[PDB]
């Protein structure tokens, strides 16, 4: 038995993904345990995402805004990829009030107290002249994919419309296993993960939620 | 536009080619009887079908037909005897016809998606056959943009007239599939006349888009992907890839009736009040608002019989009345539900136009997101298909070394006996055109691009391909291009040239021992959906001539037990399951009644009675003048009664 | 061998025919035993009729067929075959 | 088509005759039913000199 | 009522006794027993609630609905329902989404492709409808086909090629065994089979490698053990053998008791494996041992590494065709003058484009390593108006049921069996019978006895015996006043025991021959229906030599009897009506001898000529004898004995010549033999279905008009008799657990485990 | 945050075999950790085994070995059985000689202090009539399995555990039926018992998988309590 314990060391590569190296362990531990990472990783990451909006104008997501060039039905499908990060405890709404020509972007919307939106380039919707546009959303607490949370479930009445909610700080995970010395003088092997995140969170703190998840798990 | 220039041919050949394909006729028994017409035929006044060809070459187009069949000498293009919907294959020549056939008939049962994404790879038919389709915005002057909005698009023009365009939004169709226009343009942009200004429900960009590029991984997975069933990647669901709109109309009426004209109220005979919650002052669904399986869309009530001692009793007692009435309410049909989009409601007081003694007609539209689900049914352009299998969440997938999912996981062993090999080639070219390429020539070109022009070489990632059906690639030039492949952010480069790569198991960790195929194939989604093929019946209505149960109304339908079925449950011997279904279960008028009392009672099931079928059948034979006569042992003859 | 039948599949019909002579035997066989444990436990059936059962150890939840085919399977009850 | 996307096409041959409309399947005949006005310019690129 | 469809899945998860049941059509489905349960707790206060409880999908039923599920079995099927394996029972599990779960291996018995298939759900509600579902209906008890015997739930398409992949051996493996030499020992052997798999993991061993391990829980081949041991099995005792892997964690999916193989599987070799299974051990060892085969086939097929792309297809070829067309173009310049010969023509083409496929095939295996996919697949073997007839077929033999277990009736038929110096037709005629007489062999000793199964082990041992023909009893023999009775029947083709007594094969035997209707099905409706041969055939009606003339207007085929008497000649022959042909074989010529039966040209001879030539059962011989022939043309596997149900109902009428009573009325065989002038009749099934004894069963086949007035003129009176008046009326049909003996059994408990 | 709390049930099957569930469990929890579990009890518990042993009357020869009946071969697969707990850590050279005719069960070998043999019942080897061997045999301490180095090298088997397999299954209907039940099967040898060598895996995982708890403690991550 060669010991020595397995030292997990910090990299960088970009900002929203960083590497990480754990080194060293047994042969076939590699491909295992980089995997079961990513799974926990992909999944179960504690998210911010938004769970239901309110527009003035509209009741349903079916009609259109006037003088806006996106109909309801294509504004939440862009409203879809709002990164966001809020500690929140609580269900809170944001606010989003624009008014004459222009483009409404993310950094229009006004985050309450406790709420940042990580993405104030992300376009929403074309307005013009006549365009007027007043917008709710609430922010919820949650992980993984939830589909809309229809209000015949929850009374929300028929204000309104719920959303799909997906509470994913994590990108794009993958790893890569090198094996090194595998003559006759020792055995062990090393891998690498690439974890990437969506800016809610650094990929270093994803890591550490993805870790307390599994040594919390194993009993 | 298919169901145009469709033609009968109720009244193979050398004539037939260049006329009217036999390769669009239906898979069903009316093949040979029904074809659609070619691309480029033209009609000649007195009826007969004038071919375009070019004299031989000389640039001069001619009208062919029989009488250019006398002296018959150069054909005017390829795909002559193709059709529209069969043009829109890509590598038409290597698939068989059968499967070249079932290719059309399933690109005509595609349903449009929110998002209409373009084909990455295609013939050029594609924008060809969206304008002259009639569902596209088209530009009739060239000019400018003066305003630009969801509800419609003004063009100034430089002539100095106005042109307007409202486009369709959320229209319903014949069938129930969303119709929705989204313009393409904005406010500076200067257009040309015969431009596409928006696009239609199941176009993007001007071009047909009846489908969606996914990833795609050939290798069979743990058998969920079993003779026919795919496997999908919980990111569609949650992207809403495939996601689509359905939209359904209800309508129901009013007075003239039986005996005396009835109004539609709100007021429900006897009711909680938070079942109507959702009903406006008329009574009818307020729009907005959201209906599941059972909710009332329209109240309405009927005159009464007003003709149970015991209900009067419990009336007198807390005070409510025999106020007439039966109830008679649009509910929405059992296994539906979805938001209201609008309401058009046809009253007597205004003058309108309606049938005589009809007081009020209203009609509620309903509209569904749909989530595409497993039991969907998914095809390709080359006549694949098959249901979904299995919905994997985006962590357990095989995934290439980038940490990038599939999106979808086909099977191999449809190969060995039909061949399909079309389905492979673009599925090459799918991940080709994803990534891009570059030839890289150094001292000149390789021998594979000798036939190639110069343009098609370093092109960027996702590229847009044409390959005509038979005028398109051929095999040599796409390995040259499996060859060149940009690699990805990091620089490791996904697929090798043979198509193929080393795949992690999501589930294991360990990455799959063989290197497999990946790509990007073009899939549709057909009409056939679950949501709408899904039926269940413990009780229900009866017809009234035959009492046996009644299948096709908007609620419970039963299923039929034949002959041939009751063959089967008579070869395994079962003498009472056989009895149950054909007298309790469908046509006992006292059995079907006592058995659901004793099974809410939990007691024994009681013995069958006599069907109303052979009932029905004695008097049947009475009114023919035979005299039958059922005769027990003694009590010479028996009376049903 | 068999390591453990699961539900429905329990007792096996290998076991089961030992006890009658058909396989149509045995439906008749449990179906009017089952009619017997069913009235039993709702409560006494039939015109001046005591009727038994169940004999073997219920299960949990089992169902009335369920537990006559574990009395035959343990020739708890004999028939007269014909 | 001005507004047409950029498709690169495998093709090395050229298809001079443009598709006719598809839809004229249906519109030429209705048009010769009417005696539409449209089907009345047939005469100006004139075959049988009369447009009954 | 209580029924229900939607489209179908895989369900590969499944055991072959459930199937995923979607949780909405499960609700419907049962709601009447949810709603009982769940008043009997107190969710809801009286039955009126608790439907709007389970119509909203309160949450509180869910777990209600688990618990009348359990134990509770439903029926699937999928239309066309064409033989009764269509129809089987499942135990249901709630399952989320819309769609049906199906099991992978019933995919073949409901002919279910994956592609926007549905399937039909019904519930059963009586106890009696429950017992005949898990008893009759189970889908586990119900592996092999009704009609051939062959097990259907034998996997395929994918658990073929993941276990031929597990299973073959391939040299030069990572782990290959290397003999022991002077400077290091063995290196190929592994303590046990866990050790290996152990190995399996680090990059040491190939699963397709040729190590050599010992095995204790797993038994050794036959033909070693005996070697080996001959004290006894080893269920804890230890031996050596060269495997792979694979092949280890293959044997170990089979019995325990089984011994071992050591061979790649095939399809065939894995449908010779269950076979065998199926006969020493029970269904229940047979049902889990294809279950385990299905995990592990699906398994490997994934790590089989099978995968398409351009190289493993695209056509070499090119170059071959365009040398050869060559070739013919040239014979133009040959056959327009000089060199045509006018019959080397015709052979160098048919030799030239035999030459082509010939070397196109060498290409075919030049171009390809053995193990590409195509070529793998292709190696392990994984790759409406018959409606018409299959009705009539059921309306002249839906009636036939076993109804006695022996009749004793002492002559049966003879089968062929074996030449040898082995006939292919064996397992469809003599398999699964029983012998009238006993076999005896030449030397004096007696081997299998009359009344036996002969099972398969009883052919192969009769074969060492070297015995050529052997005497079976037969339904067309069979003398059981009602029906036919179990011996003469024999083996029941889906059960592998002896046939019970409910059981109805009249219906088994004309779905047996319906389901393959899907030289060919024109002829097929010929024969059954009794009619005149399209071209008639000449039989010779004596024994004696042949006179052969040969004339331009016909063929004169004249007969010189071996008696001497009037000589028989059949003239007016077409010539283009060929000869038949015939320990010196070839083709019948003049002066050759015939006798009574034989057939004198190549065709089809008239039933109702044999019938007076030959009696009446040389014709079900014969007829059998034909039918059989057709559908072995398209290698459909039908037992005879099916056919045999179908031609006994033809020649059960007979024609009373006349006056004691009357006229030719085609009347039944026994109710005129067994009380006291009449000929023997040969009638097609149409005709045969028409003159049942029910009147109102006759009337739903065929012209109910023609029928009611003759049976209102007599006062025909209908007994009730057949189970389709019973399916008319409501009744119970009288087959199956309808029986009077089945249906009247008394239950009642033993007073020994009363008083307990 | 907060989850549904699973359990750790255990079935013994034999002495020696014993299988393992875990129910309920999150999708898709059953693939994450069950592929790992195997690994882990596989190749990440230490234990004592054979590493290379030596004999009378070997080295020139290969396959035969004259005194006994049992080859060269068939030897060295009895003895990959032999059990042995060393605390030692390093190679040490057991000796085991016999003579006469007799069976070698390992009880015969004398067993320097701070190592044993748990199975004194195994079989090595019979012994040839007036015959006698004399074994000396290399044990060490070491994890998994490890392939013979290349005097008798062999092939060491340093975990205790045998054999490993695993499945998942679907149960707990109560809203959504696919929540994950994780099946395992473990077979032991008798050095340690099966429900100690599952800790000894889970005690390896926590802390291994700690090196990313310990980044950033208060990264929010999901707890059953
Ligand atoms: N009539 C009964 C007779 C059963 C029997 O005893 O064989 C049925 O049919
Ligand atoms: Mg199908
Ligand atoms: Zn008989």
């Amino acid at each position: 038995l060669i010991s020595q314990r397995p030292t997990l060391s910090e990299e960088t590569v970009a900002e929203n993904r960083s590497r990480f190296v754990i080194e060293p362990l047994e042969p076939g531990f590699g491909y295992t345990l980089g995997n079961s990472l990513r799974r926990t990783l992909l999944s179960s990451i504690p998210g911010a995402a938004v769970t239901s909006i309110r527009i003035d104008g509209v009741l349903h997501e079916f009609t259109t805004v006037p003088g806006v060039k996106e109909d309801v039905t294509d504004i939440i499908l862009n409203l879809k990829g709002l990164v966001v990060s809020s500690d929140d405890d609580e269900p809170v709404t944001m606010y989003l009030r624009k008014q004459g020509p222009g483009v409404v972007t993310a950094g229009d919307i006004v985050p309450p107290a406790g709420v940042t939106v990580h993405n104030p380039d992300m376009h929403i919707a074309t307005l013009n002249d006549k365009g007027k546009l007043e917008v709710e959303l609430v922010v919820e607490r949650g992980r993984g994919y939830v589909p809309a949370v229809q209000n015949k479930a929850s009374g929300a009445e028929i204000g309104r419309i719920p959303v799909d909610s997906i509470y994913s700080p994590v990108l794009k995970v993958t790893y890569k296993v090198e094996a090194t010395r595998v003559e006759q003088r020792t055995d062990f092997d090393k891998l690498i993960i690439d974890v990437e995140t969506k800016n809610s969170i650094s990929p270093r703190d994803a890591l550490a939620s993805a870790g307390g998840t599994l040594v919390e798990l194993f009993g | 536009l298919t169901h145009k220039r469709r033609l009968l041919a109720l009244g193979v050949h050398p004539s037939h080619y260049g006329r009217m394909c036999p390769i669009e006729t239906p898979e069903g028994p009316n093949i040979g009887l029904i074809g659609s017409l070619s691309v480029y035929a033209r009609v000649n006044p007195f009826g007969f079908i004038e071919t375009p060809y070019r004299k031989v070459v000389t640039d001069q187009i001619d009208y062919l037909t029989a009488d250019e069949e006398d002296r018959h000498v150069m054909d005017v293009s390829p795909r002559q005897m193709v059709s529209v919907a069969t043009a829109m294959i890509p590598f038409l020549e290597h698939d068989d016809a059968n499967r070249a056939l079932m290719g059309a008939n399933m690109q005509r049962q595609a349903v449009p998606l929110v998002r209409s994404e373009a084909p990455l790879v295609g013939t050029g038919m594609e924008l060809r056959a969206a304008i002259d389709a009639g569902d596209v915005v088209v530009a009739d002057k060239t000019g400018v943009i003066e305003e630009v909005s969801a509800d419609y698009i003004t063009v100034m023009a430089d002539d100095g007239t106005r042109q307007s365009y409202r486009l369709r939004k959320f229209a319903r169709s014949n069938h129930g599939t969303c119709a929705n226009q989204r313009p393409i343009v904005d406010a500076g942009q200067r257009v040309e006349a015969g431009q596409v200004i928006a696009d239609g429900p199941c176009t993007q960009n001007g071009e047909m888009a009846l489908g969606k590029n996914l990833l795609v991984a050939i290798m069979p997975w743990e058998g969920h992907n079993y003779e026919d069933a795919i496997i999908l990647s919980n990111r569609l669901v949650e992207e809403d890839v495939l996601t689509s709109i359905h939209i359904e109309e209800h309508e129901i009426d009013a007075r003239d009736t039986k005996l005396g004209a009835e109004e539609i109220t709100r007021d429900i005979p006897n009711v909680s009040d938070e079942v109507l919650a959702d009903l406006d002052e008329r009574g009818i669904v307020r729009i907005g608002a959201e209906v599941r399986d059972g909710d009332i869309l329209v109240g309405k009530v009927t005159p009464k019989g007003e003709t149970t001692p015991e209900e009067r009793l419990l009336r007198a007692i807390f005070g409510e009345k025999a106020r007439e009435v039966r109830d008679t309410s649009l509910k929405v049909p059992h296994g539906e539900s979805g938001k209201v989009i609008g309401i058009r409601v046809f009253s007597r007081e205004d003058d309108d136009e309606l049938p005589a003694g009809v007081n009020e007609l209203v009609r509620v539209y309903v509209a569904q997101k749909r989530k595409i689900s497993d039991g969907d049914k998914l095809a390709g352009r080359h006549g694949n298909k098959g249901v979904i299998g299995k919905i994997l969440p985006v962590e357990d997938m095989p995934f290439l070394p980038d940490g990038t999912p599939v999106d979808i996981i086909l099977n191999t062993h449809g190969v060995p006996r039909r061949m399909n090999i079309g389905q492979i080639l673009e599925t090459h070219l799918g991940w080709v055109a994803k990534a891009g390429w570059n030839i890289d020539v150094a001292a000149g070109v390789p021998d594979w691009a000798s036939k190639l022009p110069e343009e098609l070489y370093s092109a960027p990632a996702d590229s847009t391909v044409a390959t005509p059906v038979f005028d398109g690639a051929q095999e040599g030039e796409l390995a040259g291009l499996l060859g060149s492949t940009l690699p990805n952010r990091d620089g490791e480069v996904m697929v090798d040239a043979d198509g193929k790569s080393t795949l992690f198991d999501g589930r294991s960790g360990e990455p799959f021992p063989y290197p497999v195929t990946v790509g990007y194939m073009y899939i549709l989604k057909l009409h056939h959906l679950v949501d709408d093929k899904i039926h269940a019946r413990s009780t229900g209505p009866y017809s009234m001539i035959t009492q046996q149960p009644l299948g096709g109304k908007a609620q419970f339908g039963g299923q039929r037990f034949g002959e041939m079925e009751c063959w089967a449950m008579q070869a395994y011997g079962a003498a009472y399951t056989l009895q149950e279904l054909l007298t309790i279960k469908s046509d006992d008028t006292v059995g079907r009644v006592k058995v659901y009392e004793a099974i809410v009672k939990g007691e024994n099931i009681p013995e069958p009675g006599i069907p109303e079928s052979f009932k029905v059948l004695l008097k049947e034979l009475q009114s023919l003048c035979l005299n039958v006569e059922v005769l027990s042992s003694d009590g010479a003859a028996i009376e049903m009664r | 061998a068999y390591d453990t039948p699961l539900g429905i599949t329990n007792p096996p019909i290998d076991e089961l025919l030992s006890r009658a002579s058909s396989k149509y035997a045995l439906v008749i066989y449990a179906a009017k035993r089952a009619r017997q444990i069913n009235d039993y436990y709702n409560q006494l059936g039939d015109g001046i009729l005591e009727y038994v059962g169940p004999l073997v150890e219920p299960g949990l939840q089992e169902k009335p067929l369920s537990i006559a085919l574990r009395e035959i399977h343990g020739d708890l009850l004999e028939h007269t075959e014909g | 088509v001005p507004g047409a996307p950029n498709r690169v096409s495998f093709a090395k041959l050229r298809e001079p005759l443009e598709v006719p409309g598809l839809l004229d399947v249906q519109t030429d005949s209705f048009e010769w039913l009417v005696g539409s006005d449209r089907w009345r310019q047939a005469a100006i690129d004139r075959g049988e000199e009369n447009p009954v | 009522d209580y029924s229900g469809r939607s489209v179908i899945v895989v369900g590969p998860q499944l055991k072959l006794h459930q199937c995923g049941l979607p949780k909405l059509m499960a609700l419907e489905l049962f709601k009447p027993f949810v709603m009982k349960r769940l008043v009997d707790l107190n969710h809801a206060q009286n039955i009126k609630s608790a439907k709007r409880m389970v119509e909203r999908q309160r949450p509180q039923v869910w777990d209600v609905l688990e618990e009348v599920i359990a134990e509770h079995p439903v029926l699937l099927n999928r239309a066309p329902t064409l033989h009764r394996l269509g129809i089987q029972a499942f135990e249901p599990q709630l399952v989320e989404g819309k769609a049906i779960q199906l099991h992978p291996l019933v995919c073949e018995a409901f002919n279910a492709d994956f592609d926007g298939d549905q399937m039909a759900v019904h519930l059963p509600l009586s106890a009696e409808a429950q017992a005949e579902a898990r008893i009759l209906m189970l889908s586990s008890n119900n592996i092999l086909s009704p009609a051939s015997g062959k097990p259907l739930a034998m996997p395929r398409l994918d658990m073929v090629t993941g276990l031929y992949y597990l299973t073959t051996l391939v040299e030069g493996a990572t782990g290959e065994y290397q003999a022991a030499t002077k400077d290091a020992p063995e290196q190929g052997v592994y303590s046990s089979p866990a050790e290996a798999i152990m190995a399996m993991d680090r990059g040491a061993l190939s699963v397709r490698a040729k190590i050599k391990v010992r095995l204790t829980e797993l038994r050794p081949p036959t033909d070693l053990e005996a070697q080996l041991f001959e004290n006894g099995w080893k269920p804890g005792d230890a031996w050596t053998a060269e495997t792979t892997l694979g092949r280890v964690m293959f044997n170990e999916l089979l019995p325990k008791s089984y011994p071992f193989v050591n061979e790649q599987m095939h399809k065939k070799v894995q449908a010779r494996i269950i076979n065998d299974l199926a006969e020493r051990f029970p269904m229940i060892v047979v049902a889990q041992t294809v279950d385990k085969l299905k995990d592990a086939g699906f398994y490997w097929a994934t790590r089989s590494g099978v995968t398409v792309s351009m190289a493993d297809v695209l056509v070499q070829k090119q170059e071959i065709l365009e040398r050869h067309e060559a070739e013919a173009d040239a014979i133009e310049r040959k056959y327009q003058r000089g060199a045509l010969n006018h019959t080397e023509r015709n052979e160098s083409l048919v030799k030239i484009w035999q030459d082509a496929t010939e070397e196109v095939g060498k290409a075919l295996e030049e171009f390809y390593p053995a193990d590409n996919p195509i070529i793998t697949i292709v190696k392990s073997g994984a790759t409406a108006d018959s409606g018409y007839l299959t009705r009539r077929l059921v309306d002249v033999s839906q009636d036939v049921i076993v109804r006695e277990h022996d009749c004793e009736t002492e002559r049966g038929i003879n089968v062929t069996l074996a030449e040898r110096g082995r006939d292919a037709h064996v397992e469809t005629s003599a398999f699964a019978r029983t012998l009238a007489t006993d076999a005896v062999d030449a030397n004096g000793n007696v081997i299998i006895e009359r009344g036996h199964d002969l099972g398969d082990p009883a052919i192969d041992a009769l074969l060492a015996a070297g015995i050529t023909t052997v005497k079976v009893r037969s339904v067309l023999t069979c003398t059981s006043a009602t029906g036919v009775c179990a011996m003469c029947y024999g083996r029941s083709m889906a059960t592998g025991k002896l046939v019970d007594i409910g059981e109805a094969v009249g219906i088994v035997a004309a779905q047996s021959i319906g389901e393959p209707g899907t030289g060919g099905l024109p002829r097929v409706q010929e024969l059954f229906e009794a009619r005149v041969p399209r071209n008639k055939a000449p039989i010779a009606d004596v024994a004696g030599r042949v006179r052969l003339e040969e004339s331009d207007k016909f063929f004169k085929i004249t007969i010189v009897p071996d008696d001497g008497g009037e000589e028989v000649v059949y003239d007016k022959l077409s010539k283009r009506q060929r000869l038949r042909v015939i320990g010196t074989e070839g083709v019948l010529s003049d002066g050759d001898h015939v006798e009574v039966g034989d057939q004198l040209m190549e065709g089809a001879a008239d039933p109702h000529e044999v019938l007076r030539v030959q009696g009446p059962r040389e014709v079900q011989i014969h007829l059998v004898k034909e039918v059989q022939e057709v559908y072995r043309a398209q290698g459909v596997s039908i037992h005879d004995k099916h056919i045999e149900v179908i031609v006994r109902q033809m020649l059960r009428r007979v024609t009373i010549i006349d006056s004691e009573f009357l006229p030719g009325s085609l009347t039944e065989r026994a109710e005129f033999e067994a009380e006291n002038a009449g000929r023997p009749v040969l009638m097609g099934i149409t005709k045969a279905s028409l003159a049942t004894d029910s009147w109102l069963s006759a009337a739903s086949f065929q012209e109910t008009t023609r029928v009611l007035t003759d049976a209102a003129i007599n006062c025909r009176s209908d007994k009730l008799n057949g189970l389709k008046e019973n399916v008319i009326i409501g009744k119970l049909i009288p087959a199956g657990t309808g029986i009077s003996r089945y249906r009247n059994i008394q239950v009642q408990p033993t007073e020994e485990a009363r008083a307990a």
